[PDB]
RNA sequence: GCCUACGGCCACACCACCCUGAAAGUGCCUGAUCUCGUCUGAUCUCAGAAGCGAUACAGGGUCGGGCCUGGUUAGUACCUGGAUGGGAGACCGCCUGGGAAUACCAGGUGUCGUAGGCU
RNA sequence: ACCAUCUGUGGGAUUAUGACUGAACGCCUCUAAGUCAGAAUCCCCCCUAAACGUGACGAUAAGCGCCGCGGAGCCU
RNA sequence: GAGUUUGACUGGGGCGGUACACCUGUCAAACCGUAACGCAGGUGUCCUAAGGCGAGCUCAGGGAGGACAGAAACCUCCCGUGGAGCAGAAGGGCAAAAGCUCGCUUGAUCUUGAUUUUCAGUAUGAAUACAGACCGUGAAAGCGGGGCCUCACGAUCCUUCUGACUUUUUGGGUUUUAAGCAGGAGGUGUCAGAAAAGUUACCACAGGGAUAACUGGCUUGUGGCGGCCAAGCGUUCAUAGCGACGUCGCUUUUUGAUCCUUCGAUGUCGGCUCUUCCUAUCAUUGUGAAGCAGAAUUCACCAAGCGUUGGAUUGUUCACCCACUAAUAGGGAACGUGAGCUGGGUUUAGACCGUCGUGAGACAGGUUAGUUUUACCCUACUGAUGAUGUGUUGUCGCAAUAG
RNA sequence: GAAGGCCCGAGGCGGGUGUUGACGCGAUGUGAUUUCUGCCCAGUGCUCUGAGUCAAAGUGAAGAAAUUCAAUGAAGCGCGGGUAAACGGCAAGGUAGCCAAAUGCCUCGUCAUCUAAUUAGUGACGCGCAUGAAUGGAUGAACGAGAUUCCCACUGUCCCUACCUACUAUCUAGCGAAACCACAGCCAAGGGAACGGGCUUGGCGGAAUCAGCGGGGAA
RNA sequence: UCCAAGGUGAACAGCCUCUGGCAUGUUAGAACAAUGUAGGUAAGGGAAGUCGGCAAGUCAGAUCCGUAACUUCGGGAUAAG
RNA sequence: UAUGCCUGGGCAGGGCGAAGCCAGAGGAAACUCUGGUGGAGGUCCGUAGCGGUCCUGACGUGCAAAUCGGUCGUCCGACCUGGGUAUAGGGGCGAAAGACUAAUCGAACCAUCUAGUAGCUGGUUCCCUCCGAAGUUUCCCUCAGGAUAGCUGGCGCUCGUCCGUCGCAGUUUUAUCCGGUAAAGCGAAUGAUUAGAGGUACCUAUUCUCAAACUUUAAAUGGGUAAGAAGCCCGGCUCGCUGGCUUGGAGCCGGGCGUGGAAUGCGAGCACGCCUAGUGGGCCACUUUUGGUAAGCAGAACUGGCGCUGCGGGAUGAACCGAACGCCGGGUUAAGGCGCCCGAUGCCGACGCUCAUCAGACCCCAGAAAAGGUGUUGGUUGAUAUAGACAGCGCCGAAUCAACUAGCCCUGAAAAUGGAUGGCGCUGGAGCGUCGGGCCCAUACCCGGCCGUCGCCGGCGCUGGGCUAGGCCGCG
């Protein structure tokens, strides 16, 4: 295919996969989470995002290619059962090509591929893990950005795990019946609803 | 031999070169659209205005 | 305090469930001779007043859903105008002004007019 | 007429690189200061040309050159 | 045989398409408007009701049920903001409606003017709100002069039909006929509306760089070339030599895109000849590295000084093969080089064959024969006189600088 | 078969072939000889027959008449037959032959031969893009200023140039044009209508000329 | 269009001469550079040149011999050697 | 010249050698063979003649508007040629090349129609003053062109022209509406989409990521209207419309009331009158935005600009920055500059950063990226250490180490004539960043002179000069 230097940037509105824009092929990337994923919120505290620092679209190959990076590291690093790697990044914008040149005659070109178009600040893949297991996040982030345009920082987020709660007050949340464990992140229970479901909790 | 389509580029230019004008507002605008009916009774209320012009004087003197 | 007929605004009025309801009213309820209409007096139209508050209806309740209002998010995102600003670029900062919306949190939950009528 | 025959050349600074001494950084280190070797490259010699560049020197016609602050004047 | 015609738009033209008359969503950047051969679609119809009115009724779907009967037949109840339907594309609108069903109907009728939209604020088409008639419907208020709204259509001339009247039919009168007024229809889809097949290399003219083919210029998809990351290969060992999944560049020796320069003309392919340049170094010089024992080879560095050949076939560049060789590296210079050549190719007119066309002819299909013009002008370069100011003149030298 | 075929002609008792008469004249195709000449009459065209359309004139009918209507109704068309050494195709499905050809896109087809080496040549192979039988197929002695391949011989075509001669060029006397020409004439780079000679920044620049030269003047 | 000498030779070929005619073709002198046009030679190799034996060269007359493949029986044929 | 006809002329020397004939042979016969003779033919070599192959030779402003040389075709035949005749332009003639028909042929020549037409090129002649464009709308067998609207100019005309009042506005303010874009949302509808959890493949509660043809929400900018005498207030009249009823509605009449009822600027009106030229190829930039890998690409919105425009600056250059222009003097600046070219720092400028064997040197703008550096300088977050670490061989005796980030420099970084911060050159800066003071000059700004135009409800008929009033004078 061509070279990434030529989707890369937002050049046009967000062309998705609709009623209109038929015959897409399918993306690279299929799988979004990997690792341990039915694991529990305490099994996982720590968390590591790939933030990005360009608006800019990452192709679906280079998602793919970079979850496979990350992948290949926490497990030879971490065990095959010891993080949970989650693609933040769906591959929405589809790409068009023109035809192999009655040059701009009809020049609106087919699908090629798929991209996902990032922001300055979104987060691509985040990984959580062990707290000791911390410097492993950052290599294994540090492989996957060679396989990404532009520029991305490794940002440790505050947040406990998965989830949108700080570190600080997630144990404080839990002992307070606030926030209950259901899989991956947890459900956060609010003072406002009828008192049956209060009574069940405790 | 292409030649371009459609522009809008220099029409405000040429536009406000003399200003945009509103019509001159004219007290006692034209009657034109109104209803039939009511443009009927109205030709009569002014046809048979003068009938009532001796109780006008006589109502003026009044005041 | 409350109930009718007609309403204006059209969820703060709706929805689920629970509790309570004087008096009148409303409704249920009782019939099919006539009016009228159905496969069938269930509906509809008509005739009526033995029965009760079951339901409708009204009021209240729910850490109720929704709705409504406000806070928060936030001077955040976005944006007018400006620069011989930065950066290879993608884009970003500043100057001049303008200025959001979810999640989250709190409060509220019909009201008004016309006419007649009951405590 | 390589179809006969003859001739075709020396250095300098250095590139790459390998090193010396030696810190930074108690050690180490070709490098930071300072040194060495270093090439079909580069510059120069050799070689071809010789400038609105030139040196030495010879001879310089009734004309002509030096020597009398020639001794006075006219044009620039 | 004569005359004429053989649309336009168009990232040249033709072919294709209709972006040529219309409609929806979007583009469109929150009034309206707004382009492209922008995107996704629709249209040349359909309807005596699918028009009009009134009345009753409530849909899609789901749950629970009920002989045959089942995942789908029909009956019943409950939930059901419309998730159904409304002729069609789409959008909007719509629940005792605009949907469904039923019974009465023909406001889809006869008229005048105004208004909206596309707009020049012209026409047509399609709409809006009245008014005067005559009706439909409902108990009535009302509603209705087509379809819930946004598309679903046509000038002059001519023909035809209907209607009206102190209308004409020419010196009067009568009856035919013809003409006129007014309102419909017959149609121009290139849809503001000529009556229209080619071919031309035997071609001609007016022009056009508004516009193609050849160079240059922008661009680098493609082509070529080079990094980064390290899965893996290398018996083991990621990086001696490699580099998947990805990703960042460079080049203008491919091609494409574009159409800015040139159509009162820049001679256009290759070869031959000849000079200089680039390095992304094949060989030679000096090195580093190895999965370097030697030999051979591979990678990399300074580096373009020097060299890179002779032939068969092909017009060919490009390939392929024969040998030779230290090596037989890659390119630019208007794809260097036609007042340098050579005409083989291509590229007029002759002619053959195949396919194609009824034909004339066409064919980047093949084949054969086919005029290659001018320098004495200016620079450039090659040499040749001479010019330069120190008196004239001559000999013997120096030497910048350039090679 | 002449009262004709063919053709000229504005026109006639016009004229040509024709001073002719089928062993003739006129119109075409193919192209000596040898050897064969296949299939298709649907389409187009020609030609030959006797059972819907069919002009003017004529006849009939209605009407005051104009007019209208009706019947009749030529050739030609339509219907039918024949015809392909007619156009053509292979309605018929390419037969005999031939070929990668002057005809084969793929293609520099495959094989053999020809050379150290062959996109060439020849002989073969043929589902042949798209050969083929008087739109003639196949062959073929002799012939050809025809296209092509190889060999012998020969040769400065070449390796690799050299030398000689004649006329020019050159110089002089006499004589003496033309094309061409905005101004003109040393370059590099930059920008520019994207290849300057002139502008910009640099390199720099010395009278008047001779013989050459073919880079440039997009001569 | 008409007339057409001698020699050589098959020849009205080419070459030389006689009769007859002419002054080198709209100028001369000097020089002998490049590059041309025309003519010629070149050792050794012999088409390696080139799209291509282009151009050039080889062969050539006559006499005596010798003459195939193929053929339409005529030829090929001056085969070739 | 093409062809037919008529009447004439001309065509060396040789080669092979056909029918007929003669003779001699062979044979049982049929018949065959040999030698000679003969001299046939769209025969062969070849001269003249007639042709014109190759050299793609010479020449190519030539000898020549088709020639010359060598070579070459044919040369008893469908041969060559003179003369006389025949055929004439849409015709002739053609052994066929669209050949030839007087240097002219895919339709000759001559004169006329004819000054044929051209939406197409070229050109279009004195000065000055003043104003000044358009490449856009609609329609057109239009798209190199017209018609039309717009923009332009001229000619005016109706008024106003101290305050005041009418009237006006590419602008704010106030009041009140309109919209569905940015953003947001999808634990809300439609559509798309990830992962678990709970209850029993679904179902509930959560979770990841999105929309241009999705949306509950929703700006900024933006659009419309209004901000008074054409009003307000009081009292009556008309009507055939409206109707329980002066009940509406609209029109008219009389009287009363400026504090003109937001800010600011400004003279307006006449369907912005009447006639009207040119234009209807545009192009560029900020932002927004479509196709395209991209383009000095194609196509839009808005505003400015170029075109129509010079000037200062960017070396340079249609568009960038500043600023627009009568002719001058003085002054001051803009953008941009101040080592020298080149006007200005010849300041004892300030603080740091940076060494580059391809340093770097400023809008548009005219070459860089990913990724690296134990070059150097900052910063951030950690970790060891006088119960003695780091490094080096218990000794040593003071801090040290790791990761990350940010400046400049460096690696990454290869093109062809010799060359481009503009050049020279600059390294205690002439480099980069942050600033200060001073200084340099534009046709810009200020003041002054002169010229012209324009505007003055301009002045003067009341004379030393004056008033060609179509003159003179004054002011901006
Ligand atoms: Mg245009
Ligand atoms: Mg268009
Ligand atoms: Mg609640
Ligand atoms: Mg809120
Ligand atoms: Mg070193
Ligand atoms: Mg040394
Ligand atoms: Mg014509
Ligand atoms: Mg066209
Ligand atoms: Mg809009
Ligand atoms: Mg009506
Ligand atoms: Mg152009
Ligand atoms: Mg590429
Ligand atoms: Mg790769
Ligand atoms: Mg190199
Ligand atoms: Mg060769
Ligand atoms: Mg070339
Ligand atoms: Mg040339
Ligand atoms: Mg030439
Ligand atoms: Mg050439
Ligand atoms: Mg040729
Ligand atoms: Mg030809
Ligand atoms: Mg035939
Ligand atoms: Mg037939
Ligand atoms: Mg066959
Ligand atoms: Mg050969
Ligand atoms: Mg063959
Ligand atoms: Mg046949
Ligand atoms: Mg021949
Ligand atoms: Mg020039
Ligand atoms: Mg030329
Ligand atoms: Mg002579
Ligand atoms: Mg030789
Ligand atoms: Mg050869
Ligand atoms: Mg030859
Ligand atoms: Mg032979
Ligand atoms: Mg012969
Ligand atoms: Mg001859
Ligand atoms: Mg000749
Ligand atoms: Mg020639
Ligand atoms: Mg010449
Ligand atoms: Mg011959
Ligand atoms: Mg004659
Ligand atoms: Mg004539
Ligand atoms: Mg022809
Ligand atoms: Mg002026
Ligand atoms: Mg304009
Ligand atoms: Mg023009
Ligand atoms: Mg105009
Ligand atoms: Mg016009
Ligand atoms: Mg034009
Ligand atoms: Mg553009
Ligand atoms: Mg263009
Ligand atoms: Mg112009
Ligand atoms: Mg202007
Ligand atoms: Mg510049
Ligand atoms: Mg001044
Ligand atoms: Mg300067
Ligand atoms: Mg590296
Ligand atoms: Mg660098
Ligand atoms: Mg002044």
């Amino acid at each position: 295919r061509r070279p990434a230097r030529c989707y890369r940037y937002c050049k046009n509105k967000p062309y998705p996969k609709s009623r209109f824009c038929r015959g897409v092929p399918d993306p690279k990337i299929r799988i979004f989470d990997l690792g341990r994923k039915k694991a529990k919120v305490d099994e996982f505290p720590l968390c590591g995002h790939m933030v990005s620092d360009e608006y800019e679209q990452l192709s679906s190959e280079a998602l793919e290619a970079a979850r496979i990076c990350a992948n290949k590291y926490m497990v030879k690093s971490c065990g095959k059962d010891g993080f949970h790697i989650r693609v933040r990044l769906h591959p929405f914008h589809v790409n068009r090509i023109n035809k192999m040149l009655t040059g701009m005659r009809g020049a609106f070109g087919k699908p090629q591929g798929t991209v996902a178009r990032v922001n300055i600040g979104q987060v691509i893949m985040s990984i959580r893990t062990k707290t000791q297991n911390k410097e492993h996040v950052i290599e294994a982030l540090r492989r996957a950005k060679f396989k990404f345009p532009g520029r991305q920082k490794i940002h440790i987020s505050k947040k406990f795990g998965f989830t949108k709660f700080n570190a600080d007050i997630f144990e404080s949340m839990l002992a307070e019946k606030r926030l209950i464990p259901d899989g991956c992140g947890v459900k956060y229970i609010p003072n406002r609803g009828p008192l049956d479901k209060w009574r069940a909790i405790h | 031999a292409k030649s371009k389509n459609h522009t809008t580029h220099n029409q405000s230019r040429k536009w406000h070169r003399n200003g945009i004008k509103k019509p001159k507002s004219q007290r006692y605008e034209s009657l034109k659209g109104v209803d039939p009916k009511f443009m009927r009774n109205m030709r009569f209320a002014k046809k048979h205005n003068k009938k009532g012009f001796k109780k006008m004087l006589a109502n003026n003197a009044k005041n």
